Order: structure tokens, then C-alpha cells, then sequence
């Protein structure tokens, strides 16, 4: 008695390996049952489908006896409890409803065994959770619901005409006498096609001549509006979902650029901006880090904000030497931003705010005016202590010393005043470490 | 029947809002079409008289007897006493549409013939009919069932009302005329309903319209087909987006999360470990944040919802059985929630400490032996681990022990300085914590 | 005189030159291809469009004398006027709109060119009339009629440009007498014109290239249009159910959290009924970001207009110096209490005040309802919190217990917000001196 | 030499190489279907083909030196830049695309990444990008409807023409046998059915059937989609006004529930009036919100350095702007009254401002454009009687624009330099010397 668990691997591979009897079943059954050349001409290939279908219903209610339920957050594995808690309730019903065993020339006996459409669900919901495409599984779900609604409403209308009679009047399917007719193909495909012609609200198929079959084509009129376009929006509005974000930076682009030519800005930062958002949109950087894990708890925020940021933090002074906490509360706290070419990220006296570390830029460190290059910046290092630790041993205080101008496309990590302030409480010896960095650069530096 | 009806907690009033409705749409269902079908025949004329008479004494004993009775609130406070009730209901608008509703033609029918033209009047209780389906979804959980079931019934009725009008052209031109009328083999009903249902869809197919009369006809009805078929579809679609919009919320918070760490490529044991948080997040809660409706509330319901909950979560654990009850429910404001898959620390022996966690439907597991593999207690629901933070400055005594998340641990977290400016406001309740550290050490 | 462009004068002008625009637009493309309505109804064409060519010469006037603004101050000087009319793309529209250029309306084809006034009309009526969604169904509806006409008119120019009846798919023979009539050409022009661009289609299909090409691409200009115009209806009706979509959204988000939480009945049908109440006095919508997006005289204005009128008969109220009372009435916010809960308890720490709008509350005991007296409409209860000395009571805490006996409404009055309300002003100790004659009493 | 992607020579390129790329599936299938403009201009679209394959080696040319960025600059040796290009399924693309004769020829439809590179950068280059898009869509639906009818035609030529019913009618009928019916019946037929009007002659054999019914599902789903697209780019064109209107509507629900005065609601309805007819009515610092600190303060310097450059007292003026707030005033308001608490002073930007002292009337001096006012009260001038207070009465004449500059934020733009300091202290003992 080994109790298998609902969030595992193996559970998935049994509810694929039981979502295929079942869709085997709500496809096949109706068909079988409406057209009387499936069930007799294939005889051999049924009885091994169906033999097989009911061995893994079987199966699946000896699984379903043995899955394990989360209770005050730990998975139970007491047997007498799993069977207790399976037999109390209305799948176990349905599970037994569904596998009463109940010549062979009618599947319409073997109707109460498409009951497990809550197992089809659940492999659905199962596979949109632990794919990679999930709008185009949805895509594909959607499209498999209204291909089963067709291929039903195919086997209901040759169920009516065979009701009615082959080829009494025009409505109907005609006269299976005929060796036109007569074949199976024929049969299946003619119903299709009389199928989505009125699912898809098309109409042009014969017109009714009785008051039958006036009913049934309005009935499925109305049951292809309601069904049929509800599903098919839901199509195309899952189809314009992974649309929409692409469309959102768009729109924020032309905000920006009936800004611009309303207010007349000149050409050459015009230019400017435009290639700011081609870069932008090139190197796919448009995704908001904390936006978008802006629900997630703080240690698999900071398990992701770690192991995206990794050869970053591997190259920096300050996290070689520091405390795990502190670390993990600091890369909470790193938010980056993207510099362009030839920009000043710091001005000569300003009023500091937050302190930077490289990620993946080139800048060097200017003089009060023009280009000239004093000590270039690469990746992992840092600046911005002078301005946020206070030096008590310092000729200026909350002023910067240096121009810093960004040669290539940089982005840095802001970490804010009183973020680090608030980061430093209980961490003295990095902060110790960072006010001696900074007392030596300022003691270089007067 | 009481002396004055409460009408959002009355069952017995919303069984008889529903008979209201079965008279209402009886009318609206069976006005056109015994005014423009030949059933309201000589033989019959008695059975749909005395369904008249029990629908016409239905809205008259229903004005006169049950809304005089409701209750209403004016001035903030509810008023119960009848003759301000029947005041308030007599000086309304909704008296004056039943009053407009039941001036009878019953004097009008004997004089100049029996036709139900003369019962245009009996539609105008709307007011009660949409009573009635705001007071059905108030008191219904799963309010977009009904919803889907009365915008198919919205589009069943537009339909019908199609028929009655298709069924008046065609009798007016004459049945069997022209070929685009209806021709009168089979059911005049269900055959001029088929002609509704293939125009308002707009699906044609129909025979064509020959002469002036049924080109105006056919040309009002594709264009009223198109307008009221995208309206009816957009309203069903409307509503069953808004029906599951909070899961479609989840999923694409999901997906964004999960296309982020894709595109940043993060291990797979980390995307398991998101993947698992939202697998319980949506089992668990049904919602992504509960700050974000427990923010858009004001401070009184969401200090209700949370003395409720919270406060018999607290009123559980005995660490918190002396002190101050305002201090006690502000914290139970600032009480924030977060859940710990199972296996992950929650304090490590050697970091600092600024959390006091207050464990909800949940299980950890505190570990301080020799090896820290040894289980000193396991702490179950409703209990509280973290404590110690208070004095030695957070650093004589930083943090004890291990304790890791023994199942998807639910924990109530507490900032260390949102609780020290709680605490500046309380002095006894400060002593009675520094007793508890006295106790503790 | 100078047209001032903001007045109900000009919006007048905007009314009498839509008219011919409509008129030109609608019956120059009917008239160009129905030859029997220019041959028929000849002088009605003549004096509708002397008609029009005048108003639209009082155009060309009206916009020479139409003032604008130039820092702020509008421009009175007519030659600067007549100048700036000039400057701009508006006057060589309105001079090739104005070219006095009898079965020919080709030449009058250029007086189409004065759109902008439509256009101009239509959105000053969708700012200033106060029906606008039925405006915006209108001003659709309208563009539909006009496009659908105009591809009528152009499928019988087609028709007539191929001949009458020498096709399966033109118009039929017109020197037969059903088909020759004209209100018979007009309508099924429009029916045919409606079946194409719904994308119906129940017409003959083309058998020649020329109407298969036209076929083709009236078919894609109609799919694409009236999709769009679809989406324009169905936008229109979900900006008008979407405050009560949104409502009723957001009480089935809060009655799925509180019915899966499990809360008690009672506070769950407390909190339900309380958002009725907002629903039901349409107090559910906020006035923060309504009026932030209003500037500051225009918000100040409005909130002296709503707010002041009450304050007068609170006790509040100041003879001279009503700068306080002003700044009172800005730092408003309208609170709802729900029968039952308490808005002060005994003994607690307090950081607002309250003045009563619109409510009936009362204080009461700590053991049971026990009403020393009712605090009724125009009424202030607080001002314990506002750092009073220890003069006849120990200290400064909420010193009553108080409950509300109807759904109160009350506004709210903070720490800091009082402190920098009635700071300069001896108010503020007046104000202490009768909360210590309270407290005396 | 090393293009870089984000140039306009780039942008040129994209262009020259977008329009081979659409000729290629538009006329290859058109050709490779239909069968007789072969037969009938073989010259041309040898030529053109010639031009396309040529343009084709030039784009694995101009792909092989094409830099890319490590470390936030451009690589410039060609080496590398070929090594990675060619690491690349792109490289892998073009050579496999680079593999008259159409059917051989439908090697070169696998370039579509320069069309959709193309519509991205003209996208995000253009200056009309609702129109561009609806123009994209177009050519979608347009695409995917050629096809059909070249799918369409295909399959009757492969069926049989005028055997039965369904198919294209017997070619050898001198009607049924002009290219130009031949296409264009192709063409309605395919319009047809993937908007779903239904109307053709029906299908009478199995293989008809079957791509009957996956062209009505294809029409169904994927022109739904597209042509929803269309239209909620069309409803999408106007945003801003849609969102302009939301904000007048819910103003006067709120004017119309709230019982607000006739006065105060035409005031109202004429500031809004104001408001779209002057073109007002987007918010600067809302559609500003997403750019970096850089060039947000230098598009903002771009547009009101000249007119901070119009003050009568200043030299740098580069720090001021990105700190300002600009405020739009009515005619007739009172921006402060004869004694109040002052916190901000305000720089007038096009707009005319009185000062007045018998409650409208008597303006003893109006400020234009080129001045400002504020300078008394949040500056300490250590004494002459007044402390904290306004000593002025300003009403706006009309409608004004100006930036208001907070106490802290004046308090942090003015230790930099003490010249300003003086300067402005001085101005302001002297104005107030001058009333005193
Ligand atoms: N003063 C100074 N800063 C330097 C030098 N080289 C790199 N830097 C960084 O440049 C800085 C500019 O901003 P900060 O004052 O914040 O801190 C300074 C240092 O971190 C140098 O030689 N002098
Ligand atoms: N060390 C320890 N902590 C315990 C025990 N039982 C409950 N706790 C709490 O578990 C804790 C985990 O975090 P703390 O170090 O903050 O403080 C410790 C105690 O408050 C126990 O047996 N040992
Ligand atoms: N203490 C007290 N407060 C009263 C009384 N009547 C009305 N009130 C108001 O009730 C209050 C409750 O809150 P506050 O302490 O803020 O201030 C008190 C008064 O404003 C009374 O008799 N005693
Ligand atoms: N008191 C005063 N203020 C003036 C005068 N001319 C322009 N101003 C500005 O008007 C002001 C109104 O507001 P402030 O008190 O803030 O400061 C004052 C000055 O900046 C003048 O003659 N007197
Ligand atoms: C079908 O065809 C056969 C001969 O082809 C005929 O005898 C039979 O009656 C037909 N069926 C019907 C229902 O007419
Ligand atoms: C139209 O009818 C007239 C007789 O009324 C006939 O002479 C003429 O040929 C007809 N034209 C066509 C195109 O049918
Ligand atoms: C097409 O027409 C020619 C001559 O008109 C005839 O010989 C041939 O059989 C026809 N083809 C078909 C498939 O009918």
C-alpha cells in the first residue's frame, strides 16, 4: 500500500494515461451509437478499445482509493482514511455509476461510462498548469471542445435522420440504398458538414419540411449561438491575450509619441528616445521584476532575484565578505535600471539618494567637463557610498566627488538611501567595510 | 404574513417576488401572441379569462397587501411603523407604475370586443421583474447561472416577440400570398418561430422578400438581428468573464511569472518551487492577494472580518491572554500572511531576528539538538514561535534554533518595527511583554 | 462682434451648420445616383441648397469672427482674426467648400468638404449634453445610416453604369413597372446595401468581373467596418452597465472570500446589506479621483457648494474666520457606519475626529445599550484627541462608548489633518474649553 | 564595415528587404497555383525573381555584418560578428532560403523574419502607429484570403475542372478561361467562405466536404480573431478621448447626483470645453511615468527652458525644471488672497496675472509670461514684519498656465549656489521695503 501524491509527476502520467480512455469514450461512443456501420464493420478493434477502457476505469478507481489529500498542510497516507474519505464522496458515486457492467451491436448500453469528464477536466487543468505554452494549450483545449460539440451534433443529426427515415424528404440524409451514399466516409463527413453549417450559424443546408426536424434545427441554432460563440470568442480572446502585452508597450509608446508632437520636442532626442525604445524592445527587457512578482513571499522572491542575478552578485566586494540575510534582503531591494550611452549618472554636487552596482555596463569615471577618462567601471563593482554612508572624517557631506558618465548601454542596481539604511541595522561589518572603502577614496581624494 | 417585511432576508418574500414574476412574464409572453395568433379561439376563452383573473389578482393582491409591508431606510435609520411605510410607498413611482399597471380593461373588453391590445398596460411592472432578479443574485452564491439564464431567456423572449411580428406581416399580407410569407402547412408558431430565429441570427436562407412591404420588413429585422445578436452575445460573454475572471487573474499572474523566470532562465527546482506556491495559493486561498480585497475595504469591515478570524485564532494561543484589546486588534490589522512550502526554513540559528510568527493552519518543526536533526516540539495550529526578538537589542540573542515548514505552513508574519510603534503605545501592554521575556529567559 | 467659441451661441451655431452638412453628405450621394429623386423633387433641391449655400457663406463669417485664445486672454482685433482664420488648412476647406459651381451634382460634390463642423458638433454635444451614452448610440447609429446609404447609392451607380437588367446580379429592368418605382429602387438599394455590409449576403451572386471585384471588396470594407462599429455598440453598452458591473463584481469577490472563509452569518448579511445600502444611495463611488482630475478652484467650489450647507448646522460653526471652516470642508471624507458596530469604543487611542451627516447615533455603556443621550443629525463627536491638559479627568482616551443606531454617515477628520486645519486660531482652544466642559459634565 | 541594428541605414535596409519577402508569398503562391502567368510573362517575373534572390545573398551579407552588444557596446570584429550570426537559426534560415521554377522557388517564404522586423521597427518608428497597424492587418486578412483562393484553385486543378458542381468550371470555356475570372472567382469564393456567408455551390464529393468544413472552422477562428483585431484597433484609435470622456461623464454623474448648482455646472462644462478645444487634456507626468530620469529631464528642459530663460532674475537654470508643476488656472481665480499661508511660488508660463486689493477691481501691475510671483513668503527675509503670510492679493485674468515650486524642493534647488540666493533675498527686502 504505497500512497501515490496528487503533485507529483507520476500522478500527472496516470492522469494522461486515463484522460485518454475517456476522450476515447466522448468521442467514439455517440459515434458508434449513431452510425451502425462502426459498430459492425469494425468489431475486433472496439472490443479491445473498450476492453482495455474498462481495465483503466478499473485502474483509476483503485488510484483514486490510494490519493493521498492534503490535511493541516501534510499529505496523509493512513489507507482505511484515504478509502473513507474516497467513499464518502460523489466521484467515488460517479466512479461507480461509470463502471456498472452493462449481441454487442449497441454501445448506447455503454453510455454511463463518459461519466469521468471530471478526470478529462483535471488532466486539463493539470497540463495548463505544468506546461510551457499555456495560451496555446488553451488554444488547443478550446479548439478539441468545439470540434467534440461538432462531432456530436454530427452524430445527432444522422441519430434524427435515421429516426425519421433515409431520404423521405430534403432534409434528411438520403437514401443509404445508394451506393453514393451508402459508404461510411460519406456518412461521417456529409454529417459534419451538415454540422458546422448550422454550429456555425452558416445555414446553408437543405431547409426543414417537418415539424420535427423545424424543432431540432432550432434547437441547434440556438445551441450553436450560445455554446458555439461563446467558445469561439474565448478562442480569439485568448488569441489576442498574448497579443495584448506587446500591444501595452506599444501603447506606452504612442502615449510618449503624441506626447513629443504635441510639445514639439527636436529631432536629434526624438531620435534619441526612438532608440531607447528599440533597444528596449530588442533586447527584451519590458518585464517589471517586483511587478511581477508583486504576490510571491520574500524567499522565492529572493531565490529568483538570486539566481537570475548570480554571476552579478558573484563579482561584487560587498556580497563576498557579508551575511546571507543581509544579502538576501539587499537583492530585495536592488532595483535596476537601464542607462543610455554618454549620460551622467551621477552630477558633480547632487543630492544622493540611492547608490548603484554595475550589471552588465561599461562606465568610467569623467572629469567636471567632456570626455576625458580617469578610471573605467566594468561589471561588479560599484559606486555611491560617498553620498549615502555619511564619512565622518569627510571634507563635504551628502555631496558627491566624482562625475560618472555611462560609455555602453548599462544597467545598474538602485539601491536606495534609506533602504540601505534600514538593510545596515543589525549588519555592522559590511557597513564598517563600505565607510573604511569610502574613507580610503576620500582620503585619496582629500 | 408579518406587519412589515424585511426584503433582503425573506425567503417568503422572494417566493412571492417569483410569483410576481410568473404573472409578469406570463403577460409579456402571452399578450402578442393571443393578440396576433388565432388561439385565443371560442373554446378556450375561459381557461385564458381565468388565468387572466389569477394573474390580475396576483398584481392586485400583491400591490395592496405585500407593498405597503416593505421596510425602508430613511434617514440612515429602518423604518418598521406601517403607516410610514404605506406613506412612503403611496407618495413612490413604483405605486405609480402598478397603479398604471392595473387601471382595468375589463370594462373595455365587453364594450369593444375581446383583444388583448387592450392589456399593454400589464407590462409595465419592470420594476418588480428586475426586483425580483436583483434579489435572486443577492441571494444566490453562483449568481451567473441565473445570469446565463436570463440572457438566454432575454434572447428567447426577443425571439418570440419576432415570431408574433413575422406571424402579423405574414397575416397581414395574407398566409400563402407572396412566397416570402409564412405559407400555413405546419405549426404557426414553431414555423414562424424558425423564420425568427433565421432573421434575428441573421443566418438567411429564407425565401426571399418579393414585394415592398416584406423588404422593409426584412431589411429592419437583419439590421435589429445584428444589433441585438452582438448586444446578446457581448452580454452572455460579459458575464461569463466575470464569472471566472479572478481564476483568468491568477492564470495570468502565472503566466507572467512563469515566461519571466523562463526568459531568465531559472533552474527548474526553483520554477517547481513558484509552481508549487501557486498550486496551493489556488487551492488554498482562491486569490493571489489578499491584501488587495483586504484593501479596498474600509478600516472597520476589514477590522471585522480580521477580529473575526483572526481574533479566534488569537484568542487560541494563551501567549497573548492580558493585553490590551485595541493593541490586539491593530495587530490584527497588521497581521500579513505568507505561506511556506514544505521543507524551507523559516529562521536560521545565526541570523537576525525581526519576525514573530504566528503559525495558521499549518505545521513547523523547531530543530536545536546536537545535529539539528532532532525534533525538540512540532509545533502545530494556532500557535506562536519568534518571541525572542524582543530584547537584548536583536543581537545578544539573534535567533535560537532551526525551525523549518513541516507541511505548506501558513504563517502570520509581524515586522519588527511595525510592532515597536504598536508597542510605544502601550506601556502596560509593554510590561506585560517584558514580563513574558522575564518568563521566557 | 467676436463669436466667443466656449458660449451656447456658438454650440447654436454648431446646431444650424450640422444641419446642412448632414443634409449635403446623405441626399448629394442619394440624388447623384437616383435620378428620379433630382428629376422629381426639383424645387425642394433648389431651395435646400440655396439654403445650405447660404448657411455655409454665415460659416465662412462665423469663422472670420471667431475669437481664440492667446495667453489666456481671447483676441479681439478682427483683422488679427481674419489673419489666423487665413493661417490654417480650415479656410482653404471652407473656400473649395464654396465654389458656386441641373442634373449635374458633381459640382455640388465639393460642398462635402465641410466635415469638420459635423465633427466639431458631435463632440461639443458628447462634452456638454448630459445623455451621453444615448448621444454616442446616436452619433453610431448615424455613421452606420451613412455608410450603408452611401454603399446603396453606389451599388445602384454600379448597376446603372453596367445596365439595367442585363445582369443576374444589377438591379432589374426599371422600365417594368415594379421595379421602376423609386421608393422601390431606394429600399431595396438599401437592402441590398445592408445584406452586403452585415455580411449576410442572401443577393444574386456576380457573374461578370467587374461585380465580382466590387463584391469582393464591399464584402471586406463591410466585415471590417461592421465589426468595428459591432465593437462600438457592445463598448457603448459595457461603459454603460460597467459601474454596476463592476459593483456587482466586486460583491461576488467579497461573497466568494467571505463564503470561503467561513465567516458568521450574521457579519457576512451585516457586510452585504451594507453594501446595499452604498448601492442603493449611490455612495459607492469615490470623490478623490474625480475630483483631483478637477482643478483646485473648480473641486474647492463644488465641495463648499455639497459640504457647507451641512456644516452650518453643526455646532462648528465660526462667524469670522471660515478659512478653518473652508479648510474643513476640503479635508472632508464621507464615511458609512452600518447599524451595530461601534465608531469609538471606550477607552481606546484616538487619532480622528467625527462629524455627523445624514445619521442617527447614540452613546452608550460598557455593559450593555444604555442611551445617555442621542447625538443626532448636525452633531460633532472627537476632540479628545486633540493633546488636552489633565483639567477634571486623568487623560486624554476616547472617554464614551458609542454606538451608531441607523447607517450613520459621518465624516472623518485626522490627527494631522486637524492640527493643520485649526492651527493659528484660538478655535482650537475655544473648542477644548467645551469638549472640558464635556468632560466636566 | 559594421552596420548597428538600431540605425536608420538598418531601417533602410529592412525596408529594401521587406518588400522581396512580401512579393515572394503574395506572387509565389499566386504563381505556383494559378499556372498561367508563367505561361503568359515568364520575362517578368524571371527578372523579379532575379532581383529577389539578389537582394537575398545581399540580406546574409549584410546579416553576416550586422554587430550586436556585449557589455552595452556595439562588437565591431567581423570575425566574432560571423561567428555569431552563423551560431544562429537564422543563419540556419537563410541558408536553407538560399537553397522562375515556383514550387522549387518556395524555398525563399522562409525569410519572414526581416517582414516581421520590418513591422516592428516601423511600429515603433512611425508616427501614425494605429494606422499602421490596421495597415498590417490588412495585409494579414488579405494574405490569408489570396491563399485560400490559390488553395482553392489548387484543389480544383486537382480534382478536375467542371466535373462536378463544387470546383472551378471547365477552363476549356472561353469564359471560364481568363485569368482574370480565374482569379478573381477564386478570390470570391475564398472571400466567401472565411467570412462565412456560405453561398458558393455546394460540396459533392468527400475530399470537398472535408475542406469545406476546415475552411469554415479556419474562417471562423482565425478571421474572428483578425477582424476583431481590426476593430478594436479602430475602437482602440481614439484612447485619449475615450478616457477624457469617462472622466466628463463620471463628473457629471457625480454634479448631477450631488445636486450641484446650474453655475457650477456650466463653469464646469466650459473648463472642459476649454480643456479639449486648447488641447490640454493629456497629463505630462502620467504618459511620462515609464522614462528614465535622463531623458525625461531633458525633453522636459526641451520644453520649458525657454521659457524659464524668460525670467527677469536667474547662470543655471538646469536643475529648476525638473522640479516644477505645472498648473492650469481659470479666468477670475484667485490664486491667493490678501493673507494666507504661502508655500509655493509659481512661474508664469503664456498667461496674464494681476494683482489687486479692492476684491477685482484696481490692478496696480499685471505679470506677463516673462516674470513670476512667490518670492516673499517661502523666502526669509529675517524680519520687516512679516513672517509665515501672504501679503498680496493675485486674481488670474485668464487662462493661465504655471509651474508651482515647493518649499523643499526650492530648499534643496538653492544650496548649490548662493549668488541666486542674494540675488533673490535682495529683490525680495526691496519689494517688500517698497510696501512696508
Ligand atoms: N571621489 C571619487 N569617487 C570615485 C573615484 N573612482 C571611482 N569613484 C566613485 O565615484 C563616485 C561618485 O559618487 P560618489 O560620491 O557617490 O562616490 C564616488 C566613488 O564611489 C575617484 O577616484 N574619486
Ligand atoms: N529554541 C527553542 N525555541 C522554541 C522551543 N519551543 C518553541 N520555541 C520558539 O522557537 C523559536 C524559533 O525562533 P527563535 O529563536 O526566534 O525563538 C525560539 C522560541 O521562541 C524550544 O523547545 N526551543
Ligand atoms: N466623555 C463624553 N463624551 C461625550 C459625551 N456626549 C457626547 N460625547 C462625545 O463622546 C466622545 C467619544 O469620543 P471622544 O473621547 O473622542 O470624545 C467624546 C465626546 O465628544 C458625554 O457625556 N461624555
Ligand atoms: N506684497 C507684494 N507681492 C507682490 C507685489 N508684486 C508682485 N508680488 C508678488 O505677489 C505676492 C503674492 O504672494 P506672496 O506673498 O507669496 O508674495 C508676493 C510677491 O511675490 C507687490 O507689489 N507686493
Ligand atoms: C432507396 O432506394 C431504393 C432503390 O434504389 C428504393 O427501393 C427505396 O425505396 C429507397 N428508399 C426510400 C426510403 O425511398
Ligand atoms: C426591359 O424591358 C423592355 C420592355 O419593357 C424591353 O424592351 C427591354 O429589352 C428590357 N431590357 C432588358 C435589359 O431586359
Ligand atoms: C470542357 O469542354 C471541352 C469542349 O467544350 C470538352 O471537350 C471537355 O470534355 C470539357 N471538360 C469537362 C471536364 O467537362
Amino acid at each position: 500500500a504505497i500512497v501515490v501524491d496528487p503533485s507529483s509527476n507520476l500522478y500527472y502520467r496516470w492522469l494522461t494515461a486515463i484522460a485518454l480512455p475517456v476522450f476515447y469514450n466522448w468521442y467514439l461512443l455517440i459515434c458508434r451509437a449513431c452510425f451502425d456501420e462502426l459498430q459492425s464493420e469494425y468489431l475486433m478493434l472496439w472490443l479491445v478499445l473498450d476492453y482495455s477502457a474498462d481495465v483503466l476505469y478499473v485502474l483509476d478507481v483503485l488510484v483514486r482509493a490510494r490519493t493521498g489529500f492534503l490535511e493541516q498542510g501534510l499529505m496523509v497516507s493512513d489507507t482505511n482514511r484515504l478509502w473513507q474519505h474516497y467513499k464518502t464522496t460523489t466521484q467515488f458515486k460517479l466512479d461507480v455509476l461509470s463502471l456498472v457492467p452493462t449481441g454487442t451491436n449497441y454501445p448506447e448500453v455503454r453510455f454511463n461510462r463518459l461519466l469521468k469528464f471530471s478526470r478529462l477536466f483535471e488532466f486539463f487543468d493539470r497540463t495548463e498548469t505544468r506546461t510551457n505554452y499555456p495560451n496555446m494549450f488553451r488554444i488547443g483545449n478550446l479548439v478539441l471542445y468545439i470540434l467534440i460539440i461538432i462531432h456530436w451534433n454530427a452524430c445527432i443529426y444522422f441519430a434524427i435522420s435515421k429516426f425519421i427515415g433515409f431520404g423521405t424528404d430534403s432534409w434528411v440524409y438520403p437514401n443509404i440504398s445508394i451506393p453514393e451514399h451508402g459508404r461510411l466516409s460519406r456518412k461521417y463527413i456529409y454529417s459534419l458538414y451538415w454540422s458546422t453549417l448550422t454550429l456555425t450559424t452558416i445555414g446553408e443546408t437543405p431547409p426543414p419540411v417537418k415539424d420535427e426536424e423545424y424543432l431540432f434545427v432550432v434547437v441547434d441554432f440556438l445551441v450553436g449561438v450560445l455554446i458555439f460563440a461563446t467558445i469561439v470568442g474565448n478562442v480569439g480572446s485568448m488569441i489576442s491575450n498574448m497579443n495584448a502585452s506587446r500591444a501595452e508597450f506599444q501603447a506606452k509608446i504612442d502615449s510618449i509619441k503624441q506626447y513629443m508632437q504635441f510639445r514639439k520636442v527636436t529631432k536629434d532626442l526624438e531620435t534619441r528616445v526612438i532608440r531607447w525604445f528599440d533597444y528596449l524592445w530588442a533586447n527584451k527587457k519590458t518585464v517589471d521584476e517586483k511587478e511581477v512578482l508583486k504576490s510571491l513571499p520574500d524567499k522565492l522572491k529572493a531565490e529568483i532575484a538570486i539566481n537570475v542575478h548570480l554571476d552579478t552578485l558573484k563579482k561584487v566586494r560587498i556580497f563576498q565578505d557579508c551575511e546571507a540575510g543581509l544579502l538576501v534582503e539587499l537583492v530585495l531591494k536592488l532595483r535596476p535600471t537601464v542607462f543610455s550611452p554618454g549620460d551622467y549618472i551621477c552630477k558633480k554636487g547632487d543630492i544622493g539618494k540611492e547608490m548603484y552596482i554595475i550589471n552588465e555596463g561599461k562606465l568610467a569615471v569623467v572629469a567636471d567637463d567632456g570626455v576625458t577618462q580617469f578610471v573605467v567601471l566594468s561589471d561588479g563593482s560599484y559606486f555611491g557610498e560617498i553620498s549615502i554612508l555619511n564619512i565622518k572624517g569627510s571634507k563635504s557631506g551628502n555631496r558627491r566627488t566624482a562625475n560618472i558618465r555611462s560609455i555602453g548601454y548599462s544597467d545598474l542596481f538602485c539601491l536606495s538611501k534609506d533602504d540601505l539604511m534600514e538593510a545596515l541595522t543589525e549588519y555592522p561589518e559590511a557597513k564598517k567595510a563600505l565607510e573604511e572603502k569610502g574613507r580610503q577614496i576620500l582620503m585619496k581624494d582629500n | 404574513l408579518p406587519n412589515s417585511i424585511d426584503s433582503y432576508t425573506d425567503r417568503l418574500y422572494l417566493l412571492w417576488l417569483l410569483l410576481v414574476t410568473l404573472a409578469y412574464n406570463w403577460n409579456c409572453c402571452f399578450i402578442p401572441l393571443r393578440l396576433v395568433f388565432p388561439y385565443q379561439t371560442a373554446d378556450n376563452i375561459h381557461y385564458w379569462l381565468i388565468a387572466d383573473i389569477i394573474c390580475d389578482i396576483i398584481y392586485l393582491y400583491d400591490m395592496l397587501f405585500i407593498q405597503p409591508r416593505l421596510q425602508f431606510v430613511r434617514g440612515g435609520d429602518i423604518i418598521v411603523d406601517s403607516n410610514e411605510l404605506r406613506k412612503h410607498y403611496r407618495t413612490s413611482t413604483k405605486f405609480q407604475l402598478d397603479v398604471a399597471s392595473i387601471i382595468p380593461f375589463d370594462i373595455c373588453y365587453l364594450f369593444f370586443g375581446f383583444n388583448p391590445m387592450f392589456r399593454a398596460n400589464r407590462m409595465l411592472k419592470y420594476t418588480s421583474f428586475f426586483e425580483f432578479n436583483h434579489h435572486l443574485e443577492s441571494i444566490m452564491d453562483k449568481a451567473y447561472i441565473y445570469r446565463v439564464i436570463r440572457t438566454t431567456g432575454y434572447l428567447l423572449f426577443i425571439l418570440h416577440i419576432n415570431a408574433c411580428v413575422y406571424y402579423w406581416a405574414s397575416n397581414y399580407e395574407g398566409i400563402g400570398t407572396t412566397r416570402w410569407v409564412y405559407d400555413g402547412e405546419g405549426n404557426e408558431y414553431l414555423r414562424c418561430y424558425y423564420w425568427a430565429v433565421r432573421t434575428l441570427i441573421t443566418i438567411g436562407g429564407l425565401p426571399e422578400p418579393q414585394t415592398l412591404f416584406e423588404i422593409v420588413f426584412q431589411l429592419l429585422n437583419f439590421f435589429s438581428g445584428v444589433f441585438v445578436f452582438s448586444s446578446l452575445i457581448g452580454q452572455m460573454r460579459d458575464v461569463i468573464g466575470a464569472a471566472t475572471a479572478n481564476q483568468n487573474y491568477f492564470r495570468a499572474c502565472m503566466d507572467d511569472t512563469i515566461a519571466y523566470m523562463n526568459n531568465y532562465s531559472i533552474p527548474k527546482l526553483v520554477q517547481k518551487r513558484v509552481r508549487t506556491w501557486y498550486e496551493y495559493t489556488w487551492d488554498s486561498q482562491r486569490m493571489l492577494d489578499e491584501s488587495d480585497l483586504l484593501k479596498t475595504l474600509p478600516t472597520t469591515v476589514q477590522l471585522a472580518l480580521a477580529i473575526d478570524v483572526n481574533f479566534s485564532i488569537i484568542s487560541k494561543v494563551d501567549l497573548f491572554k492580558g493585553c490590551d484589546t485595541q493593541m490586539i486588534y491593530d495587530m490584527l490589522l497588521r497581521l500579513k500572511s505568507v505561506l511556506y512550502l514544505p521543507g524551507d526554513f523559516v529562521c536560521k540559528k545565526g541570523e537576525i531576528g525581526k519576525e514573530m510568527y504566528i503559525i495558521k493552519h499549518g505545521e513547523v518543526q523547531v530543530l536545536g539538538g546536537p545535529d539539528g536533526t532532532k525534533v525538540l516540539v512540532t509545533l502545530k495550529a494556532g500557535s506562536v514561535f519568534g518571541e525572542i526578538s524582543l530584547l537584548a537589542a536583536g543581537g545578544g540573542n539573534r535567533r535560537t534554533a532551526n525551525v523549518v515548514a513541516h507541511g505548506f505552513a501558513n504563517l502570520l508574519t509581524l515586522d519588527k518595527k511595525t510592532l515597536q510603534e504598536i508597542l510605544v503605545h502601550y506601556p502596560d501592554s509593554e510590561r506585560i511583554l517584558m514580563k513574558k521575556a522575564r518568563v521566557l529567559l
